[PDB]
This record gives C-alpha cells, structure tokens and sequence, in this order.
RNA sequence: GGCACCUCGAUGUCGGCUCAUCGCAUCCUGGGGCUGUAGUCGGUCCCAAGGGUUGGGCUGUUCGCCCAUUAAAGCGGUACGCGAGCUGGGUUCAGAACGUCGUGAGACAGUUCGGUCCCUAUCCGUCGCGGGCGCAGGAAAUUUGAGAGGAGCUGUCCUUAGUACGAGAGGACCGGGAUGGACGCACCGCUGGUGUACCAGUUGUUCUGCCAAGGGCAUCGCUGGGUAGCUAUGUGCGGACGGGAUAAGUGCUGAAAGCAUCUAAGCAUGAAGCCCCCCUCAAGAUGAGAUUUCCCAUUCCGCAAGGAAGUAAGAUCCCUGAAAGAUGAUCAGGUUGAUAGGUCUGAGGUGGAAGUGUGGCGACACAUGGAGCUGACAGAUACUAAUCGAUCGAGGACUUAAC
C-alpha cells in the first residue's frame, strides 16, 4: 500500500456497497445500456472470490442459468452496479470457492447463516 | 528474498532453528557470516514472542525452538531462557537484539566466518 | 479460446449434439477464437432426425466458452462449457431454438437472430 | 572438441594477465598495530570498534 | 515538443466518465528545472537540459553545484535534454511542471527497461523450442548457427546475452489525468521500467 | 547424366526439428503498358526482393493427393544450408520370415518385424560482459552523430453509392472512416499461471512425559487457497502522417529530319522499392568531436631534459544492499545515514488462533473476535550492521597564426 496510490484512487471508492464475503448471495443490479436505453439487469448469485485491494478489488458471482453455470467478475467499485443487495449470508470455511464450478443441485447448496 | 544456503527447504529450516537455540541458549555463536545474516531475522522474531510472553506467543516460540537445555544447574530449557532472561533484558529495546562481527576466512574453505552475539 | 480439435456443446436444435473445430476463420495463423467467432467445424455427434447430420461440414458462431470475455469496464463474463451454434453464411442459425445463456458481445459482432432467440442474454 | 594447435607460451602468459591475487583490504588496527582486514575483527589483539570482544 | 522527467511509482486503474476502466501508470515529477540551454551557436544544436530530483548535497560535487548555480537550484540527481522545443519559451532557473501536460494528450514515454540479466534464445529472442520428447535432445537451444558455406557465422546470429536493461520508447500514450497538487501524470497503459526508475514523458514525436 | 580433378591414415548419407540467410525467373501486397480491358473479374508483359507467404488427413518420406483456410499459400541457392545443434521413421551390418531365384552356401533398388547417433571448445567466428591504455593537465556531468542495427506485412466492414458502368445479372475506381489477423516492443493495474521460509484443512507414524497444543518424516506427505517476483493465454502501444530523389510508365516544350517525335538541349510527373522521416546503439569516428561545471600551478632532486614525492578537484578499496547481477559491471547508501535487517503501523493473503466459557453422551458446534498467523510489498523508526582507516588521482610538449 504506497499511500499515494491509495490517496489518488480514493476519489473513485465507491461507500454505498454492503459489506460481503464469498459464500454470500447477492443481487448485482448491473447497469446495460443496449444502444440508447439504459436498463438494469439483476445478476443474482453466489460470490465464489474475492481479490485485489482498493480501486483493483474484483468480485465473482456464480449462478446456474438454463442449465449453464455463468461467472460474472466485477470491479468492486465499477460505476456499472447500480445497487448490490446481499440476499442470503453464506457459512462457508474459505475463502475461494472454486470447488463449487464441479458441484450442481444440493451439492452445490451452502448453510444460510 | 531470503537465502538458501546450499540446502533443501527442510534441511535449511533445521539448521535456522538448530542456530537459533545455539544463540539462545550460549548468547554468542561462530558461524558463516552468510548463515549469521539469516539467523538475524529469525532469532530477532523469536526474541518478539518472547518479549510479548502470552501462552500464545510460548507456542509459537515452542514450534520453533529446540528441545534443549540452557542451563543444566537451574534445569532451564532454551524456550524458558528465552521467555525469562533473554524477553526482560530486551524490554526496552525496539529490535535489532542481535550483532554481526566479521572474522575473516577459515582454513579448510576459505568460509567469511562472523561472530553473532546478542546485544 | 477455441483451437483445431476443441470440441463444443451444440447450443441449438439444428441437429447437431457436438462439433470439432476444423478451422478459426478470420486470418492466415490465427490459433484461436473466442465468443462472436465463427468456426469451421464437423459434426461428431447428433440428434438422430433433426435437419443437421453426423459428418457434415458446417459453419457455427461460437456463443459460450470457459476462457469468457473481458468488456471495456473492466468486468468479466465466464461459461462452464464451450458452446456454438450452427449458422448459414448469412448468419442466420440453421436450428429455430437456442438453449442456454448467450454473451453479449453476439450483439456487438451481428448475430441479432441468435440474440433475439436467446432465453438469457448476459 | 581438443585444441587444434599447442597454446604458445606467449599466448599462455597473455591469459594469465588477469590471473592474479589483488592485495588484501587491510588497515591497521588502532589497538594493537597489526593489520586487520577493515570490518572485521583484529585476529591479533581480539578488537572491533574499540572494544575487546 | 514539450517534456518532463518523472520517477514511475507504479500502477494503479481509474474508471473513465462513461464507467470504462483505465490501467493508468503514476508518474511523480516534482518540478524539473532548466539547468542549461544549448544554442546552434555556442553548442551547435538547440536544446533544454532539464534537472530533476534534488539530491542530498554530500551526494553532490563540486562540478555539480557549479554546474546548477546558473539556475539557482540544488544539485538534480537526472539531467536529461530535450530537443525540438521552442528556446524562446524556456529560460534557464525556469519550473518545468506537469501541468504543461492535460487530460487527453497524446505523450512518448522513454525509460530503462527492467533487467533480466543473463537470458537464453528462448526468452531473449523468443524462438521455439526442440521437442520436449520423442527422444529429442534439443529443448532451449539457440538453433543452427548457420549454413556451412562461409566457414564463419554472420552477424545477427541471435545468441543468450543479457536481456532488458535497455532504453525503450512507448508511444501514442495518452494522458488520463494531471494531478498538479501531487505533482503526478496519470498515464493509459503501462510504460517501461522498475518502480523509481527515470521516466522521460514527451509530446508524441508522430502527433 | 557424362568425366574421375580434391577427399578412402573417414569430407556422415534421405526426411523432419531448431536457426536462418541470399537470388529473382514475383505467389501476395505497391506502380504500370497492351487487352479478344463495359463493370465486377481476368489474361499477358514491364518495374519492384520492403515485408509477408497457414493448419490438418495419408505416407519414413521429399513429392503428391485430399480436408479446411489465406492477401498469398512463390521458385531456387547456401556441402540437394544446418547430425562436434537435435531426431533417426527410411536407406545401409549382425537375428528372423515371405515371395522369388539358386543343387547349395546364399541372393534380391522385392517385401516384412527387430536393431548402441561418441566428443569437457584451443583458435577464428557469433552473442553478452569486464579490465587496460589511448584520446598533450587532472576531474564530474550533459551531448553532436560519422557510422551501424531495428521496423517495413495485410484482411474485412461501413461510407462515397446501389452512384459510374451495364439490356439485365451484377457492380467499381479515387477518397473518407471503423475494426481485425499475423508479427513486434513494453508492463503486471486487470484476467489467469507459478509462487519448496505465506495461511488453512487432512492421513499414517514418531517425538516434545501425559491431556490440550505442537515439531519430524512420508514428492512441499497430500489437499484447498495465495503475497512479492518472474510471467501469457492478460493489458497497453507500434508498423502513423509525410518529405526528397527515382524505376517501369505517362508527359510538356523541342530540333536533328519545313513534318512528326517524352530527348539530343531544356522542363515535369511517377512505386509497398531507394534516401530520410519512426525506434535503438554509437567519438577505439586513433578523423578519439562538442558544451557546461570543478581543481590550480605544490615539494624535491638534476646543468637542463626529465624523474621522484606529497596532494587538489575527484574516484576507489572495504562495507550495507537491489530497481542491478554468472563474475566483474550498474544503481541506491555508508552515521548531518533510512542502504539492509529488526521494530512499530499498514497493505495484501489466509479465513476465524490459542486459552477460556457455553451447548452436546460424543464427534463437534457457538461465543469471546473478520480473530490469529503472515517470505519477498508500503511507510515510519538509528535498535543492529554500513567502524577505524587506506590507496589512487593535475601542475598541463613544441611550432605557427590571430589577439
Ligand atoms: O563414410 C563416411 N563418410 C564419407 C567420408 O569418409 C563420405 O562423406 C560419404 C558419405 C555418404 C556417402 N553415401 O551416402 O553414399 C558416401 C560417402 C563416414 Cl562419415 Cl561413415
Ligand atoms: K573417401
Ligand atoms: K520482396
Ligand atoms: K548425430
Ligand atoms: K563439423
Ligand atoms: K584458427
Ligand atoms: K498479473
Ligand atoms: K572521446
Ligand atoms: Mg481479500
Ligand atoms: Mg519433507
Ligand atoms: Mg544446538
Ligand atoms: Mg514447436
Ligand atoms: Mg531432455
Ligand atoms: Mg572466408
Ligand atoms: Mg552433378
Ligand atoms: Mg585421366
Ligand atoms: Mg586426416
Ligand atoms: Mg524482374
Ligand atoms: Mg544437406
Ligand atoms: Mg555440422
Ligand atoms: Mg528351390
Ligand atoms: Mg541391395
Ligand atoms: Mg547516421
Ligand atoms: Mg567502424
Ligand atoms: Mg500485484
Ligand atoms: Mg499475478
Ligand atoms: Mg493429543
Ligand atoms: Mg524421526
Ligand atoms: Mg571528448
Ligand atoms: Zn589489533
């Protein structure tokens, strides 16, 4: 942490966000602007990681759609999200949950906590 | 970075901990000057468990230092002196326990032998 | 990153079940597509009645991969397949239904028709 | 590979130009007057810095 | 042309207005001074030497802080030229400071790349490698050194030598932000060398 | 093929791999003339070697055929380039077998299965890196650029315009703009990889007397993550605008030759090519350049010439190290010093320590408490180590000219 890095990027810090980990399920309400129209499309789902510090700190949300597990990774502080709703806490032992790509159904199902 | 002194991860590990109870328990070893550079770091860590002195900083401590007396008249282990004598008289001390002396090279290699002392 | 030799789910009722990749089209030495691409490619397994038969050659757009795609505001779309779907040299997909989760970035390369059939469009 | 011709002894004394020993890093010692190398104890009279160890 | 010297500190990123995210490298460049202008007369080409950098004064010499009295400053660790600059502009003693830079301008950014050191013809010169197996005996070889014929090799046979290290020019890098309280260039992508090594950004030469 | 001139006190032979380099009789791209050139396409010849010129199936193959691409899938030379660089499938030792020939032993440009590829680089050469001296005083920096290297590729789409052209079918030049492929350079913020002194889980056994908590060994025991660093498959950027002189070609004016004629005089235009422009190295460029700044004319012999000795500016030894590194070198520092370690505070990583309490018959769970632990990362802090010292390093030749 070079306080200068830190002290030019806090601008851009975002302070409305929840405080969440991986194994917690969230709402991303991310912000899609097809051509003129700037719609919100509700990306809800597992956090399986969490990495990086201040304005480079990325998050993944898993979620099986159709039949087909889709990952979405997000800055943490990307002007995109327009809201991020923490839906279910999660009680899991780690802090990637990589295994969960392998797993489907009740398998795949964490502890509400 | 750290060294590797010629020796596997384990075997290296061994002899910094070997080193460090020597330290410990005789307050002044003879070395190469290259494994006493290493031993600084380590031996210094060691003497902050003790100066913290909690059971928690004991175990650690514990994990590391060797079974070994230091002092076979009071029946004083290495890991005790540590916690006793070395932990008060470096109270008011804020790092930098140990000292490097350079000695000059040995006969059979040509190994820069050192001095490392505590303070 | 699909190569030579990888092997994609059919996301379509064309027919086809799996393809293998004979070809990424779009340059001399290019090694590698990813989603929006089209690639040249046989089928290896298919529905026994459907319009698409095992052995043709045929042309898919590649609409799902694991390695994903990056997007200009630094977020990241990943699959847990490789998936494509058969289209005619105009674009248009050979089967009626698309099944599954398609990118974005169809919309971006002009595969209008596979977007609009989508279930999800991510 | 093996030599394709003998080495002349000009040649050889030419290589050995940089093999040599360089004079040692020494100062006197302010205790006992014996040289020491520089930063490293006197093995003569057993001082660093002013002070016997 | 205009130019500073700078020290890169690292890299960092900045969402854009329209949400895109930026890889920025920080230049910090206190302000440069003119130490000594070059004229066609006196030297036989037109130039500005820049100091950057005030070092400590036992750091320094004699010929230095003579040298860097004309302009009536401490003695700079990195004295660079710029050519190509409009003499008139600049006067010696003069701050050279980042806001000479703005927001959407289109820089060259010259630095000393970082050393590898010793390096093969694999990494060096980004050849292939024999077979990894299939009885081979040829992995991270250099390849044939060339045909029979001459009874010597050519020049340019690309051998292991000591890789980076080297004065390197990225160009057509744009500028994302100035930070002239801090005294910092925000720059779009990534720019050679070590962090604290000297970064020279100019005005892009084909601009 | 002919010949039998070098090599039989050995010049390794096909194909592939690695690395290329050259020629141009040009495959693509650039510029043109002619066309049985409407357009879009082509054909043919001229200039052009700058760059580029694919992945597969079969076969030991080269070649070839085929699949699928591509702007294109050029042809040749370099011991049919390259085995002290690699391979060894084929050919071309010893085994065995088939067909065939031979009474037979055996044999076969017939086939088949199996069959040891040695070498520590002396010299030149090539790629890096030091030391020396030189460059008419000794130093510290900044430099000019003789000269050298690098780069040089190209698609598709949109628009111009459904315009020109054409009976339709189809469908432009030239010019704008957008975005790729391949290639290159840099860098780790992002996505990932690795990460053997980071964190956690876990098996067996063994040790710390026992419990609890830990250590050893088992590939780092295994498993799940992962910091810095190093990285590509990741990110950023590049081959842009031009200028000068030309090639083929097109001319203008113009006679020799009342005309005509691009040529004889004279004047133009015109290629991805040439020379620049762009990037890098570069004054051992002995032709040793330039600019700025610093030191300053000392003491001895010796008739002088010259030599010797202390030093100046400055540099080094030695030491702390890393952004550097095989070693030298380079770079940051050496006590009015943050150079490294430690320490303190952080970042990031792991993911909830031990102890104690509570619940449970118990495995275990919960609380205390995003806890504990934490290599390399950031800042602060002289606590430890960079001690004391020593060595090296000018006094500036002569001539002429101008002041
Ligand atoms: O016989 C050898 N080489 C000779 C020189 O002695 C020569 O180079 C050669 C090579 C191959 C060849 N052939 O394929 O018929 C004939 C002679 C040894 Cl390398 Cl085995
Ligand atoms: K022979
Ligand atoms: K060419
Ligand atoms: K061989
Ligand atoms: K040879
Ligand atoms: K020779
Ligand atoms: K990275
Ligand atoms: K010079
Ligand atoms: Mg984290
Ligand atoms: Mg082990
Ligand atoms: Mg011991
Ligand atoms: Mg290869
Ligand atoms: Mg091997
Ligand atoms: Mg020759
Ligand atoms: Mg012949
Ligand atoms: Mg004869
Ligand atoms: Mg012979
Ligand atoms: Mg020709
Ligand atoms: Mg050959
Ligand atoms: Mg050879
Ligand atoms: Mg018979
Ligand atoms: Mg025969
Ligand atoms: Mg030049
Ligand atoms: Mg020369
Ligand atoms: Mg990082
Ligand atoms: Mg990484
Ligand atoms: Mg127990
Ligand atoms: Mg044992
Ligand atoms: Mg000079
Ligand atoms: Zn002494």
């Amino acid at each position: 942490m070079q306080k200068l890095i830190e002290d030019i990027t806090k601008e851009q810090l975002r302070t409305d966000l929840p405080a969440f980990r991986p194994g917690d399920t969230l709402r991303v309400h991310v912000k899609v602007v097809e051509g003129n129209r700037e719609r919100i499309q509700i990306f809800e789902g597992v956090v399986i990681k969490r990495r990086g510090g201040g304005i480079s700190e990325t998050f993944t949300v898993r979620k099986i759609s159709y039949g087909v597990g889709v990952e979405r990774t997000f800055p943490v502080h990307t002007p995109k999200i327009a809201k991020i709703e923490v839906v279910r806490y999660g009680k899991v032992r780690r802090a990637k949950l990589y295994y969960l790509r392998e797993l489907r159904g009740k398998a795949a199902r964490i502890k509400e906590i | 970075s750290y060294r590797k002194l010629g020796r596997t991860s384990a075997q290296r590990k061994a002899m910094l901990r070997d080193l460090t109870t020597d330290l410990i328990i005789n307050e002044r070893i003879e070395t190469t000057e290259t494994r006493a550079k290493e031993l600084r770091s380590v031996v210094e860590k060691m003497i902050t468990l003790g100066k913290r002195g909690d059971l928690h900083a004991r175990r650690q401590a514990a994990a590391y230092i060797r079974n070994e007396v230091a002092n076979e008249e009071n029946n004083q282990d290495a890991l005790q002196k540590l916690f006793s004598d070395i932990a008060t008289r470096y109270e008011e001390r804020q790092g930098g326990y140990t000292r490097i002396m350079k000695l000059g090279p040995r006969r059979g290699d040509g190994a820069p032998m050192a001095i490392i002392e505590l303070v | 990153m699909i190569q030579q030799e990888t092997r994609l789910k059919v996301a379509d009722n064309s027919g086809a079940r799996e393809v293998l990749t004979i070809k990424v089209l779009g340059g001399s030495g290019r090694k590698t597509a990813n989603i929006g691409d089209v690639i040249v490619c046989t089928v290896k397994q298919a529905t026994p009645g459907g319009v698409v038969k095992k052995g043709e050659v045929v042309k898919a757009v590649i609409v799902r991969t694991k390695s994903g795609a990056r997007r200009s505001d630094g977020s990241y779309i990943s699959f847990d397949e490789n998936a494509c779907v058969i289209i005619r040299d105009d674009k248009s997909p050979r089967g009626t239904r698309i099944f599954g989760p398609v990118a974005r970035e169809l919309r971006e390369n002009n595969f209008m028709k596979i977007v609009s059939l989508a279930p999800e469009v991510i | 590979a093996v030599p394709f011709r003998r080495t002349s002894k000009m040649k050889k004394r030419l290589r050995r130009t940089h093999f040599k020993l360089n004079v040692p890093g020494m100062t006197e010692c302010p205790s006992c007057g014996e040289m020491k190398l520089s930063h490293r104890v006197c093995k003569a009279c057993g001082s660093y810095n002013g002070k016997d160890i | 042309t205009k130019g500073i010297l700078g020290r890169k500190i690292g890299m960092t990123q900045v969402f854009a207005e329209n949400g895109d995210l930026i890889p920025v490298t920080v230049i910090e460049a206190a302000p440069n001074v003119v130490l000594q202008k070059k004229t066609a007369e006196n030297d036989g080409y037109e130039a500005i030497q820049l100091g950057f950098d005030d070092k400590r004064e036992k750091l320094s010499n004699k010929p230095e802080k003579g040298h860097v009295a004309k302009a009536e400053t401490a003695p700079k660790r990195f004295v660079k030229e710029l050519r190509g600059v409009e003499m008139d502009a600049y006067e010696v003693g003069q701050e050279v400071k980042v806001e000479i830079f703005s927001a959407g301008e289109i820089v060259d950014v010259t630095g000393v790349s970082k050393g590898k050191g010793f390096q093969g013809a694999i990494k060096r010169h980004g050849q292939s490698r024999g077979p990894m197996s299939h009885g081979s005996r040829y992995h991270r070889r250099p390849g044939s050194m060339g045909p029979v014929d001459p009874n010597r090799v050519f020049k340019g046979k690309l051998l292991p030598g000591r890789m980076g290290g080297e004065q390197i020019t990225v160009q057509n890098l744009e500028i994302v932000k100035v930070d002239a309280e801090r005294n910092l260039l925000l720059i779009k992508g990534n720019v050679p060398g070590a962090k604290k090594s000297l970064i020279t950004v100019k005005s892009a030469v084909k601009s």
